[PDB]
């Protein structure tokens, strides 16, 4: 339920091949940029970087929960579907 | 006055298993109409 994590913007690279190593099993990689993560404050900090770059990116909105109506005393209705069961 | 030297509540001896529902049974006819939430039920 944490929602540290959700609050600075990301920018991430396209998934590249990985293949078995026949010798031990491991994961191998041809692919330098395979582990770059960069974080940036906002949105417009992240297409800049990319930009001046040379990377095409793709940028996908914010999700914010969306504002919920909570009442407890909705558990105990008289008349509505909202009456819980059981506690 | 009373004799109030002997112990009144004593037909409690008499009671059976079935004494309290039997009542509630007998006093449904002076029982007013209940009310309505309007649905037959909350939906279980």
């Amino acid at each position: 339920s944490g929602v540290n994590n959700t609050k600075k913007w990301k920018m991430e690279f396209d998934t590249r091949e990985r293949w078995e190593n026949p010798l031990m099993g491991w994961a191998s990689t041809a692919d330098p940029l395979s582990n770059m993560v960069l974080t940036f404050s906002a949105k417009e900090d992240a297409i800049a970087f990319a930009e001046k770059n040379g990377w095409s990116y793709d940028v996908e909105e914010k999700k914010v929960p969306k504002p919920k109506s909570k009442s407890y005393g909705a558990n105990f209705s008289w008349n509505k579907r909202t009456r819980v069961s059981t506690k | 006055p009373t004799d109030t030297t002997t112990y009144k509540n004593l037909q409690h001896h008499d009671y059976n298993t079935y004494t309290f529902l039997d009542l509630n049974l007998d006093l449904s006819k002076f029982r007013l109409p209940q009310p309505s939430s309007g649905r037959e039920s909350p939906r279980h």
